[PDB]
């Protein structure tokens, strides 16, 4: 159990 | 004394890390610049949204947005660009970033590493 990473809140401009 | 203008650039730092430092600050709209991990000319703009995970007591949520780079300039999933983190962030500190989900991140004050009191 390790912190693989963190999600990145998508944006609007991008699809 | 000592001459040195420290901005909001931290540098070496990991995703899961920023979250801690930020959440710890307990300050809404707390943005902070940091150098990605072994990332090829890339950056990340972390911000502690004023929206709590659960309620009045939980660690504010952290918005992780990857800041791409185009020949020195920087952009965020957009066609626009900015001289540097300064021009980019600043322009966002007044407007704000929109998340596909439907949230608007605000940057009122950066995040400094070095308290005064003990």
């Amino acid at each position: 159990m390790d912190n693989q990473g963190v999600i990145y809140s998508d944006l609007n401009l991008p699809p | 004394g000592s001459s040195g203008s420290s901005g909001w650039y931290h540098g070496h730092m990991s995703g899961g890390q920023a979250e801690t430092l930020l959440q710890a600050k307990g300050e809404p709209w707390t943005f902070l610049v940091r150098e990605s991990l072994s990332q090829p000319g890339d950056f990340v703009l972390s911000v502690l949204s004023d929206q709590p995970k659960a309620g009045p007591g939980s660690p504010l949520r952290v918005t992780h947005i990857k800041v791409m780079c185009e020949g020195g300039r920087y952009t965020v999933g957009g066609l626009e660009t900015f001289d540097s983190l300064t021009d980019l962030v600043e322009h966002f500190k007044k407007t704000g970033i929109e998340e596909a989900s439907g949230a608007f991140v605000y940057l009122r004050q950066p995040y400094y590493s070095g308290p005064s009191s003990g």
